[PDB]
């Protein structure tokens, strides 16, 4: 019914990739006008491909690059659209999906890099950002959410230390202030890689090690252990932050000392004995035994 | 002995229509005992294509699927191998082996299936398997302007897996034969 049209727009979405680049833009605005008399709640289905359309269509424009002067005029105009088309969708009372879409976008800008695609990634990047803050409230959506937008914003390379930073100072808040202390301490620990393979423009197109700060960044992980007063939940939480510790570890990031992994190990081991035999509590043991193993030391 | 689907981020109809022609063409009812998809297919219209191949079929659920009712990700024992599913986007960076590793590590299984990349990967690390299927219908992924149409069905006689892959190169199906076997 609501959802009709989807395989409708299969089709059309198809075929229009075969027409020449200037002429998609115009058959795709008609497409968007058509659907949007559609309805709010038909658009949800019938506007999300015209969006990945743009995107792809973008990079059509690219893929001409010698043979058109303006193609990075274009471009901007086709994510002038995309954005025009999923804001419509906001309208339309929806959140998620548009989260999503505009990380998609953000990570097109970034890729196609025509004239000012910074400043677009950057404003679909807070656009993201905004939808998280005021219309996502579920505790399971939020840890989602904010994943889904701290592993975008770690493959992107075209932000400006100016940028990057701010970018990557929301991504911390909004990971330590998730509902709950469980995926408060999976989401600030997940920050780290942003501090480290992160990459700005700036270090002409290194990453940024910052060792010190992916280890403050764990810190605040652990801290945040500490609390979750649960014999079950507690420890595994030790047992994650440990492999990630690792994970730094073993790519060289100086700071993680193995001293501090043998403070985190032990410190496991004084708490994995106090469970009660459960489907889970010896799933909890095999993962730390698989952690010990890896490290050799079993 | 039994052999398995694993194939994902078909992305219909965000940004394909369907699965190639010629892919279309192999998979067909009967020859299927098993099916592990990683990706978002999107659709239940693809859902129940998927419920054709075969009748036990296992899905996670991928950055972009509507049903919110699938699994974030599920463990499925298939004979002698204990496998995982997870489509991706939450191993962060998207498709850091020792992220992967990490995670195999967690789950506590012989092999790993995830997509989220559109790259095909069949690969072995500290004794352990890791197969990434790519996008079976070769659909758009921004870091990747050259993304290649594939799937992949692994066959198990007993503690001994043979995964064949099936890319889409040029008109004609090339394939690739890779094996792996419990430590």
């Amino acid at each position: 019914d609501f959802a009709d049209e989807q395989s409708l727009v299969g089709r059309f979405i198809h075929l229009l990739r075969s027409e020449d680049p200037d002429q998609q833009y115009l058959i795709l605005n008609t497409a968007r006008k058509h659907f949007g008399a559609g309805g709010n709640q038909r658009i949800r289905f019938t506007l999300p491909p015209l969006v990945f359309a743009a995107y792809q269509l973008a990079f059509r424009y690219k893929e001409n690059s010698k043979v058109d002067d303006k193609w990075e005029k274009k471009c901007q105009k086709i994510f002038s659209f995309a954005h025009q088309t999923i804001s419509a969708l906001i309208k339309a009372e929806l959140a998620e999906l548009p989260l999503r879409l505009f990380l998609q976008g953000a990570l097109a800008a970034g890729e196609i890099g025509f004239e000012n695609h910074e400043t677009v990634a950057y404003e679909f990047m807070s656009q993201a950002f905004s939808l998280y803050e005021d219309e996502i409230s579920d505790s399971k959506a939020q840890l989602a959410a904010i994943t889904l937008i701290i592993g975008t914003f770690e493959r992107m390379k075209c932000f400006s230390e100016e940028n990057h930073e701010p970018l990557r100072t929301q991504c911390a808040l909004a990971a330590s202030k998730l509902l709950k202390k469980p995926d408060q301490g999976r989401a600030v620990s997940t920050c780290a890689h942003l501090f480290w393979s992160g990459r700005n423009t700036d270090k002409n197109g290194e990453e940024l090690h910052g060792g010190k700060r992916v280890m403050e960044c764990l810190k605040k992980a652990l801290k945040i252990a500490n609390q979750c007063m649960d014999p079950s939940l507690q420890v595994q939480l030790f047992i994650e932050i440990l492999n990630r510790y690792i994970y730094f570890y073993e790519k060289e990031n100086d700071a993680v000392t193995i001293q501090v992994l043998n403070q985190l190990i032990q410190k496991i081991r004084e708490d994995l004995p106090n469970l009660e035999s459960s489907e889970e509590t010896e799933q909890i043991n095999k993962h730390f035994h698989n952690t010990l193993e890896h490290l050799r030391l079993r | 002995m039994m052999l398995v689907l694993v194939l994902g981020d078909l992305h219909i109809p965000h940004r394909c229509n369907s699965l190639p022609a010629k892919f279309k063409k192999l998979l067909v009812p009967g020859k299927i005992q098993h099916i592990l998809c990683t990706g978002n297919l999107c659709t239940k219209e693809s859902y129940d294509y998927l419920k054709t191949l075969a009748g036990d079929v296992h899905i996670v659920r991928g950055d972009f699927d509507e049903n919110l009712n699938y699994p974030e990700q599920k463990v499925v024992t298939v004979g002698q191998f204990k496998i995982g599913l997870i489509h991706g986007h939450q191993v962060i960076p998207w498709g850091d082996m020792a992220s992967l590793a990490l995670l195999q590590r967690q789950f506590d299984v012989d092999i790993l299936i995830s997509g989220h990349t559109h790259k095909f990967e069949a690969f072995e690390h500290e004794n352990k398997f890791y197969i990434n299927p790519g996008s079976a219908t070769g659909a758009y992924n921004a870091l990747e302007t050259n993304i290649i149409p594939s799937f992949v069905l692994m066959d198990i006689q007993a503690s001994t897996v043979v995964t064949y892959v099936y890319q889409l190169i040029g008109d004609d199906v090339k394939v690739e034969r890779i094996e792996y076997k419990k430590p």
